[PDB]
RNA sequence: ACACGGGUUCAAUAGGUCAGACCUGGAAGCUCAGUAAUGGGUGUAGGGAACUGGUGCUAACCGGCCGAAAACUU
RNA sequence: GGGUGGGGGAGUGAGAAUGCAGGCAUGAGUAGCGACAAGGCAAGUGAGAACCUUGCCCGCCGAAAGACCAAGGGUUCCUGG
RNA sequence: GGGAUGAGCUGUGGGUAGGGGUGAAAGGCCAAUCAAACUCCGUGAUAGCUGGUUCUCCCCGAAAUGCAUUUAGGUGCAGC
RNA sequence: GAAAAGUACCCCGGGAGGGGAGUGAAAGAGUACCUGAAACCGUGUGCCUACAAUCCGUCAGAGCCUCCUUUUCCUCUCCG
RNA sequence: AAGUGUCUAAGGGCGCAUGGUGGAUGCCUUGGCAUCGAGAGCCGAUGAAGGACGUGGGAGGCUGCGAUAUGCCUCGG
């Protein structure tokens, strides 16, 4: 009952990784956007 | 009148109220008696201050050529120093500042016949 | 010996007792020990009845003295050599100078002996 | 209960005043070498030679 | 805490020791009976905290600090 | 790097918005220091040790406070300073 | 204290994503917030409301009344 | 700081730190440093305060302290 | 006898002298904002933009660079 947080590499990769993002039209323009401001991605 | 010797420590880690406590005791006291109050402190702060007036001592004798037996402490500073911050975690997410606080003691001395 | 007043050394006097046996053990087997002014004082009663048993000298009191120190090559060297030598003093087997205290808690120390 | 306003400068130094420490001394202890200064809580250990600089 | 009260070696204040009051209630070893479990003798024993009165053996330290030398009339 | 005078132009005058950034105060040398498992002595290193090291006792869990894998962490392991 | 061979528990793996999801149904859970999550943008949102609005000097000096108001804690005109 | 010329060397101290010397126009520019205010802390010292209540001030206002003119006076007077 | 009667500062207050803490003001700049004029106005399947890893005689990062790696070849300065 007392959780908060439980991480997995794995699961983090397939739901946040980049090549997830390629899938949508959106996901693109999200590293677009992150390279304008000038940040390290996913 | 007084030609003293100065003699200091500056960025010390022991908080000056906690040196001033002690330094109440050893005004208008001579050098040995002092350092034998010191010695035989309870309070357990006064090593930096028995150091620093052994020292203020030491060179009075090697550059002024005095006398320890007649050198008396005339003015004891306890000023404050330069303080950083800490953070501490408390109970429902509260972030307190927690401080280091220093000092910086500065002794005169002087054969007081 | 007298039950104190007020907080048991330690924990319980369970822990008092272990403590007091120790203390009485390697002071047996060194004859000069450096500790807390409470721990020599609450020991003088506690010392002086085993050497009282010791220069009485009989099985039933090693016996008695077992009930207290599980250990027995103090129990040779006490019934052996000190017993003996202290047989001619009547009492006061024990001395307690005052020692510096600690840096670090300011405790009040004091070393126990033995008057030889 | 919390405080409800500050404390004036004229009764703080007060309570700063009201938290001094004790004075015991003894002079005359005659050990080996040079005469030093003790208190007389260990001037018995100062005359067994149980003390350290 | 501090304070108070007692004592600080011409000393019995605390500790210890010897003997008591009171408590516990018949210790260990040895011996005897009982196959054994156990029970008698030695033994109102043994153990023991505070109370009592002796007993100066140890510890109360052969030393420090602060403390008056008095403004005037009828 | 600034004065005097005639002119021009303002990011122009702070005592208050449970204001903001920074530093320090009172509270205060107060509380608190973290499962109701427990520490002690000796010797020794060291200027300095209740808390470190090495011995001897004591204590505690012991279907877990023991011993191995996964995820996680990303060198926290060893040596020397 | 209740369940504890079961409509069970739990890990690994995956999905349903906001006027929608879910729900042995409480209008509770959805990254400590749910009678409609979060971030960004629209946005310097708006408020008949509350709080603030920084140096001085000089002359003069009101009302809290009346009319109407999806209006009476506001505003326009009149009066001072 | 114009330039590191980042305080040789000695002495207290375990070290950090400090003092004495020295470079330097200057250390009152020492790596935590141009100028260095205030809050705040603290010391030395002049003055008032332990029978007395009042936004902790203002106005009367004695006595001391410090600066200072004239002056009795010290005649020591080419001084003070 | 009766009466007058200064002097205490444990520790506070005010003012001076002298220090500390802090780094505000002053002055500056290896740095930025907003404009006129003049260019270029595209890159990329020949593998773009942008990145991970790696490369230096010497630990790490930034700029540059790509197993030929703080550089190679050619014409010039």
């Amino acid at each position: 009952g007392k959780r908060t947080f439980q991480p997995n590499n794995r699961r983090r990769a397939r739901v946040h990784g980049f090549r997830l993002r390629m899938r949508t039209r959106a996901g693109r323009s999200i590293v677009s956007s992150r390279r304008r401001k000038g940040r390290r991605t996913l | 009148e007084y030609p003293s010797a100065v003699a200091k420590a500056r960025f010390v880690r022991v908080s000056p109220r906690k040196a001033r406590r002690v330094i109440d005791l050893v005004r208008g006291r001579s050098v040995s008696d002092a350092l034998d109050i010191l010695r035989w402190a309870p309070q357990a702060a006064s090593g930096p201050v028995a150091k620093v007036i052994a020292s203020a001592a030491a060179n009075a004798q090697n550059n002024g050529g005095l006398d320890p037996a007649t050198l008396v402490v005339a003015t004891v500073y306890a000023d404050q120093g330069p303080t950083a911050k800490r953070i501490r975690p408390r109970a429902q997410g509260r972030a307190f500042r927690i401080r280091r606080r220093t000092s910086h003691i500065t002794v005169v001395v002087e054969s007081r016949p | 010996p007298k039950p104190t007043k007020g907080p048991r050394l330690g924990g319980s006097s369970s822990h008092q007792k272990a403590i007091l046996a120790n203390l009485a053990t390697s002071l047996f087997e060194h004859g000069r020990i450096t500790t807390t002014e409470p721990k020599a004082r609450a020991l003088r009663p506690y010392a002086e009845k085993l050497i009282t048993h010791a220069k009485k000298g009989a099985l039933h009191n090693r016996r008695e003295v077992l009930k207290k120190l599980r250990d027995k090559d103090v129990v040779h060297t006490l019934f052996a050599e000190i017993g003996p030598f202290f047989a001619d003093r009547d009492g006061g087997y024990t001395r307690i100078i005052k020692i510096e205290a600690r840096k670090g808690d300011n405790a009040p120390m004091a070393v126990i002996e033995l008057v030889r | 209960a919390v405080p409800k306003r500050r404390k004036s400068r004229s009764n703080t130094r007060s309570r700063r005043s009201q938290w001094k420490a004790a004075k015991t001394e003894l002079v005359g202890v005659t050990v080996a070498g040079h005469a030093h200064k003790v208190p007389r809580r260990l001037l018995k250990a100062a005359r067994l030679g149980l003390i350290d600089f």
